[PDB]
């Protein structure tokens, strides 16, 4: 089975720049390679067939190239409509294998996350459940880390993390982290801290609260 | 007007079978191959198989040989894929595509038309209604610049849930996060950022509606 | 099995390549079968007309097919070539008078022009990668070599074992099978005009870098076209060789051509195509110069191998470059840029049997060979200008 390797899962660009996405075959797939683009919320559509030929209705920006077992898709003038997923397919021999995705995302100046902490509500405590929420609101660099410390316990179980896609208006990311505890376990401990470590600042942003308040 | 219509979503209990449909219209059904492909969330596409609606000649991926069975119905112009003995691994999005020939010839060059996916989910949670709790800022800690509010939704099985702030009045600085499965039940939370003086003066309510299990809960955030 | 393998598979362009190869093979086999049978305004104009008819008609027909290919598409000309070849074979299989024996050859010429031009154009159009285009045209050009290698033996085995019309009644079935394969691959019932209009023929014919590529093929093939009929006459005149030695004397020039066409199609891209053509022209010139110094067939063994090898190199180098140049400096429409290549191919086979014989009568075989070799050697440096043609688009 030929393995079509796509090195980068995420690519960051800006409007007007030129970008190239590479897909490397494994067993000399000779120009039996196609490129497909999937827009957010839509189904994939072909762009390049036979590794160099442009599909009908595709703008002149997209070009396809091959050098041996390396296939390159080049977008000369990236626009706002070119931010989507791109993948490569080979049909040289069954089984048909697709390359992994590659997402194009906007670029902007770095921002530090806004960290907000939320203790469990009284209604949840009446039902015997406790949930501490930590919102990391607006930061450009996608990667970020969160540590939950219950008086330094460094708990890593029961943590649920949700990540938002890039904002349309601001081109910034967000994430939420929830620590779920039983009521009896919640009452035993006093202080809860959420630490957000980001690329911009070496020192993590700490947000802590005390149950006695 | 080539169209491949696929069902929006499917729910199947573990250790059971499902049959996904692809209705083809706008062209001669029996003259083009139909491809079935699978995409897991956060993973690459996997080619499930091929069928020719004319003679019903199939091509199977050896990985999916014992799982997927492709059949056709030319009278209704539909393509079915049956997946048997489903498990939690099989939760993915299944795509139905059509192969196109180069002009004047019969050689294949691209899969021009793809049907929309079918989100198959394997779970046994039995349609639980959501529980909604309001999150308020910690006691004291008056932030002069701005304040952040939120409402937490816990324990609802059917995926589609709608969360709106002040019945759609608030749409600036509002972040809603994707639902995450924890113990066969989903969890979803959202946050709204407002000015320091806006929240104490004007009440803010988190409006949430569950279509599958008819519920409409409104919660007003109050200071602790 | 073979039914299930073809029934359940994504059809590839290798089927198109196979179709082109089979068409060229059958056309050249039909060409070479009749030559041993033709001898059977008195044997002076008639025989020369019979020999030159197909090549002349193909040379005349090529530009019209080149324009029609852009007008309507490739598959319809390909199928028309198959049909005309089948009708020509059936007419050969039964006609006895001279007029019908000439009509059949003219029809074969028309069908061969259609098949060759349309097949080369489609191969260029579907294989737009330089390396892949070179490889596929090298593979397809071997069809002519194999056809001319297997023609005469195929004709001679059946001209005595079965009967007179057995070679044609057997070739007709092969043509029918080729037509069935074409029906399985193409759609010859729909007109598909090309999206963009190609450049006019006159504009292409004013290109200095295309005239050099065409002249290389023309002057390389003319040497073997003149040498093939003139060699046995000089062999009988000088070495009093028997009737059986004449057929085997030219075997190396065909075997080596078949080998070289296949290997250099892929070997002429690692090194420059310009260098491959230059070296091929020099080698064929030297070999043709050295041919008339052979006192027996053993002397004739090696120069014939050199001639065939070098002609294979120049053909495999100059076929893709026609099409590479039109991509580089013109509109990417290969219909009428391979009509020129086919005209260059057919000029030698239309002119050689008469002009070479006349020159051998006038001055002699050694002087004719020296002239051909000197021309091939002097044309070689002109292929240096294809090292880097300006894009100029």
């Amino acid at each position: 089975d030929i393995v079509m390797t796509q090195s980068q899962k995420f690519m960051s660009t800006s409007v007007g720049d030129r970008v190239s996405i590479t897909c490397k075959a494994s067993q000399n797939v000779g120009t039996d390679v196609s490129w497909y683009q999937q827009k957010p919320g839509k189904s994939p559509k072909p762009l390049i067939y036979w590794a160099s030929n442009r599909f009908t209705g595709v703008p002149d920006r997209f070009t396809g190239s091959r050098s041996g077992t390396d296939f390159t898709l080049t977008i000369s003038n990236v626009q706002s409509e070119d931010l989507a997923d791109y993948f490569c397919e080979q049909y040289s021999s069954y089984p048909l294998t697709f390359g992994a995705g590659t997402k194009l995302e906007l670029k902007r100046a770095d921002a530090a996350p806004t960290v907000s902490i939320f203790p469990p509500s009284s209604e949840q405590l009446t039902s015997g459940g406790a949930s501490v929420v930590c919102f990391l609101n607006n930061f450009y660099p996608k990667d970020i880390n969160v540590k939950w410390k219950i008086d330094g316990s460094e708990r890593q179980n029961g943590v649920l993390n949700s990540w938002t896609d890039q904002d349309s208006k601001d081109s910034t990311y967000s994430m939420s982290s929830t620590l779920t505890l039983t009521k009896d376990e919640y009452e035993r401990h006093n202080s809860y801290t959420c630490e957000a470590t980001h690329k911009t600042s070496t020192s993590p942003i700490v947000k802590s609260f005390n149950r006695n308040e | 007007e080539v169209k491949l219509q696929e069902s929006g979503a499917e729910l199947v209990k573990p250790g059971a079978s499902v049959k996904l449909s692809c209705k083809a219209s706008g062209y001669t059904f029996t003259s083009y191959w139909i491809d079935w492909v699978k995409q897991r969330p956060g993973q690459g596409l996997e080619w499930i198989g091929n069928i020719y609606p004319g003679n019903s000649s199939t091509n199977y991926n050896e990985k999916f040989k014992n799982k997927a069975t492709l059949t056709v119905d030319t009278s209704s112009s539909t393509a079915y894929m049956q997946l048997s003995s489903l498990t939690s691994d099989d939760s993915a999005v299944y795509y139905c595509a059509r192969e196109d020939y180069y002009d004047g010839t019969y050689v294949y060059y691209a899969m021009d038309f793809w049907g929309q996916g079918t989100s198959v989910t394997v779970s046994s949670a039995k349609t639980t209604a959501p529980s909604v709790y309001p999150l308020a800022p910690v006691c004291g800690d008056t932030s002069g610049s701005s304040v952040t509010l939120g409402c937490l939704v816990k324990g609802y099985f059917p995926e589609p849930v709608t969360l709106t702030w002040n019945s759609g009045s608030l749409s600036s600085g509002v972040h809603t996060f994707p639902a995450v499965l924890q113990s066969d039940l989903y969890t979803l939370s959202s946050s709204v950022t407002v000015t320091s003086s806006t929240w104490p003066s004007q009440s803010i309510t988190c409006n949430v509606a569950h279509p599958a299990s008819s519920t409409k809960v409104d919660k007003k955030i109050e200071p602790r | 099995a073979l039914v299930r393998w073809l029934q359940e598979s994504r059809r590839s362009r290798k089927l198109i390549l196979f179709i082109v190869f089979l068409a060229l093979l059958l056309d050249n086999m039909l060409l070479t079968v009749v030559v041993p049978i033709i001898p059977s305004l008195n044997e002076n104009v008639q025989v020369g007309l019979l020999f030159a008819s197909k090549a002349t008609v193909q040379l005349i027909t090529n530009p019209f097919i080149g324009l029609l290919t852009n007008r309507i598409g490739y598959p319809i000309p390909i199928f028309a070539g198959f049909c005309i070849m089948f009708v020509s074979t059936i007419m050969f299989a039964f006609s006895s008078s001279y007029a019908f024996l000439l009509i059949a050859r003219s029809l074969q010429g028309i069908g061969s022009s259609c098949s060759s031009v349309a097949g080369m154009g489609m191969l260029a159009s579907v294989y737009t990668d330089d390396e892949e285009r070179g490889n596929v045209m090298g593979i397809a050009l071997g069809g002519l070599a194999m056809g001319v290698l297997v023609g005469p033996p195929f004709g001679s085995v059946l001209y005595e074992f079965v009967g007179k019309t057995a070679p044609f009644l057997v070739l007709a079935a092969l043509v029918l099978l080729d037509g069935a394969i074409q029906l399985f691959v193409l759609q010859p019932s729909r007109v598909q005009p090309e999206s963009q209009k190609g450049t006019p023929l006159t504009t292409l014919l004013k290109d200095p870098y295309i005239l050099i590529a065409a002249g290389s093929i023309c002057f390389a093939n003319m040497g073997i076209a003149m040498l093939e009929p003139a060699l046995p006459i000089w062999m009988m005149e000088t070495m009093c060789s028997r009737k059986w030695q004449l057929g085997v004397a030219f075997l190396p020039a065909s075997i080596s051509y078949l080998i070289g066409t296949n290997i250099f199609g892929i070997l002429a891209h690692k090194m420059g195509r310009w260098l491959c053509a230059l070296l091929g022209m020099i080698i064929v010139g030297v070999s043709i110069l050295c041919i008339p110094f052979a006192k027996n067939i053993y002397g004739l063994i090696a120069p014939n191998f050199g001639v065939g090898f070098a002609i294979g190199m120049v053909d495999s180098s100059m076929m893709p470059i026609m099409g590479y140049l039109v991509d580089l400096r013109h509109v990417s429409v290969y219909g009428s840029v391979y009509a020129i290549a086919d005209v260059a191919f057919c000029m030698g086979y239309a002119i050689g049997p008469s002009a070479g014989g006349a020159i051998a009568k006038a001055i002699g075989f050694p002087w004719l060979m020296t002239i051909i070799g000197i021309i091939d050697i002097l044309f070689a440096p002109l292929c240096f200008f294809l090292r880097s043609p300006p894009a100029k688009e």
